[PDB]
């Protein structure tokens, strides 16, 4: 609840919804190595990893999701070369869980669910162990938070999906559907460039085409700019694409050799 | 690191900007608590002369309530609430320092300086500072955030300058895990005393019906000598001034955890002679004048019949002779001292 109401003030509005064009623009730093497509593969993947390791530590979905979107914000200003992906992506849960107030995620905890989910779920990816201990995520932890500016406090599409769906008193019917395509938008980097109550309404859009729910004068009813929720449904519907001709399980091990390294020192 | 970018770790160590550089504060240490350190400091490279305020948190590493202070502090914005200007991290020693513009005055200090001359002041004064401080709690619960912990000591007061007179809100309580306060007890509301397992607005709403009977007392209203959050002599001093609650002035004081505890501890009969009225009575305030009746609405017993911050801003009482003012102090002289230098041992 904190901070609910202050959306178009907040330092996620004012400073982390970004430009298009600069986005692609810093991206193409790590394109001298990477393709568009591998790369954003690279994300895919990435971004099952950071669920995986919320589900292990039993964190709910808006936890995971903060997480997620501190990972997205690093990378878009940063080089996957500056530092290594699988130690930023559970420090992001770990900055992400002491965000919030009920209940606290312990070092051992920490670094024992980063092991275990790389060496059960993501073995096709990763031929040795986690390497990193518990003071390596420490340290990163303070590189996140510092090169985040302190913006902590993000918004995410799930509070307004809720809203809505009651207004159309749809909540059995389209609930679980559109919360689910909310989840697989963070797939791509939409939360980087719409508000979060846009792309929810492009989320229950495509809950109600995929189950055939006329809500044509329910959508005309709302005061908003339709181009760029069109602009999201087709970002939505291109990923659906991606995932038919994806094998991520297959590809990985490829992609993640191509991704450029950190330089030691001499 | 040898997996972290060799030229991105020199390239961000060239330009991060370290607080010992920036700003001078060395033997200007002013408070020291759990909190940590807090020194009062001018800038090095002087773009201004305004002091302010370095506060280096207890600990190392990112606690959760570094976070949360964190998280929080870096959204909210309002002139009532005292204001985070940047955040250095110190990789070497491991610890965070905040910046904040400085206050040199605060309830506890100037309280205390009445307290100390009238044993041997401004119309209005008193009114303007309830008026800023409910207009600060009124802008953190309308984002759903509680303080947890008010009192005189965190309503800070700006000095000399351009934002002369004004009040500070600081040290909200962020960070009490599962928002639980089982995890001084003066400005404590009846519930949370009588075990409630969460804080709430209203509990907040409490706190400034005590340190508001203090501004116009100098003398805290519940004070008392001096685990569990059951606390008997604590709640006997509330009972003396506000008298015993009534089943109709409580009705859910049943379903709180130390009602059994209370009634085997404490009887009606004792406290029949009692009130705020005749409280207040005693320390010279009018009991037909409008600021009496607001305090009797910040002081409800039962939570759920105390006034919003909102409701309390809408009080006639700020609408009568004399207004409140931005500057408390009214243009008026400040006759209180600056704040005292502490040592490192
Ligand atoms: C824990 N401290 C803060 O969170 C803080 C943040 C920003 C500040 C700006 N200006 C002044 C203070 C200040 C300094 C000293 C002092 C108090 C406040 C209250 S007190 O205990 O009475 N005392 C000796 C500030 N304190």
């Amino acid at each position: 609840k904190a901070m609910a109401g202050n959306f178009w003030q907040s330092s996620h509005y004012l400073q982390w919804i970004l430009d298009k064009q600069d986005l692609l623009k810093e991206r193409q730093k790590d394109l001298k190595f990477l393709s568009e497509e591998e790369y954003w593969k690279l994300q895919i993947f990435f971004t099952n990893v950071i669920q995986a390791l919320g589900e292990h530590l039993k964190l709910r979905q808006q936890v995971i999701a903060t997480a997620t979107v501190y990972f997205k914000r690093f990378y878009a200003r940063y080089s996957l070369k500056s530092i290594d992906p699988v130690l930023m992506a559970p420090t992001c849960v770990f900055l992400a869980s002491k965000v919030e107030e009920f209940g606290v995620v312990s070092n051992t905890r920490l670094i024992a669910a980063a092991t275990s989910v790389l060496k059960t779920r993501f073995s096709y990816a990763f031929p040795k162990e986690f390497p990193y201990r518990m003071n390596h995520i420490l340290e990163c932890e303070f590189y996140l938070l510092e090169l985040m500016d302190c913006c902590l406090i993000v918004y995410h599409p799930y509070r307004p999906l809720l809203q809505y769906v009651q207004d159309m008193g749809q909540e059995d019917m389209l609930l679980p559907l559109a919360w689910r395509i909310v989840n697989d938008t963070y797939r791509t980097d939409l939360c980087l460039l719409y508000p979060p109550f846009m792309i929810a309404l492009a989320c229950l859009h495509v809950a109600c085409v995929v189950q055939q729910k006329d809500a044509r004068q329910w959508f005309a009813e709302l005061s908003v700019d339709m181009e760029k929720i069109l602009e999201i449904i087709r970002v939505i519907l291109k990923l659906y694409e991606q995932w038919k001709n994806f094998d991520e399980r297959k590809e990985m091990a490829t992609i993640l050799s191509k991704m450029p390294k950190p330089k030691p020192p001499p | 690191d040898d997996k972290m970018d060799y030229d991105f770790k020199v390239k961000l160590s060239s330009e991060r900007e370290r607080v010992e550089d920036l700003f001078e504060y060395e033997g200007c240490k002013v408070g020291r608590g759990t909190y940590g350190h807090v020194y009062k400091a001018k800038r090095k490279d002087g773009k201004d002369d305004k002091d302010y305020a370095l506060k280096q948190i207890e600990g190392t590493g990112i606690s959760m309530s570094a976070c949360r202070e964190i998280a929080l502090l870096r959204e909210l914005k309002h002139p009532n609430v005292i204001s985070l200007q940047k955040v250095f991290l110190s990789h070497a020693d491991r610890k965070v320092w905040l910046l904040f513009d400085y206050a040199e005055h605060d309830l506890w200090h100037i309280i205390k300086f009445h307290r100390a001359s009238k044993a041997n002041l401004p119309r209005g004064m008193v009114k303007s500072l309830l008026y800023q401080i409910l207009d600060g709690i009124h802008y953190l619960h309308a984002n759903w955030v509680l303080h947890r912990d008010l009192k005189p000591a965190n309503i800070l007061v700006m000095g000399e300058g351009p934002e002369r007179g004004r009040v500070k809100i600081a040290d909200m309580g962020f960070a009490r895990l599962f928002n639980s306060p089982l995890k001084t007890f003066w400005y404590r509301a009846p519930e949370l005393l009588l075990g409630a397992r969460h804080y709430t607005k209203a509990i907040d709403i409490w706190a400034i019906g005590c340190i508001f009977a203090e501004l116009l007392t100098s003398e805290p209203i519940f004070h008392c000598r001096q685990s569990n959050p059951y606390h008997h002599d604590q709640l006997d001093r509330i009972f003396n001034v506000m008298g015993f609650p009534a089943d109709k002035d409580w009705e859910d004081i049943k379903k709180m955890p130390e009602h059994s505890t209370l009634m085997k501890d404490f009887r009606r009969n004792t406290y029949t002679n009692c009130s705020l009225i005749k409280y207040m009575e005693k320390h010279k305030v009018k009991p037909d004048s409008k600021a009496f009746h607001l305090l009797q609405k910040l002081l409800t017993m039962d939570p759920i019949k105390r006034i919003t911050s909102e409701q309390a801003m809408q009080d006639p009482y700020f609408l009568e002779d004399p207004l409140p003012t931005s500057d408390v102090f009214a243009g008026c002289q400040i006759p209180y001292p600056k704040r005292e230098f502490l040592t490192e041992e």
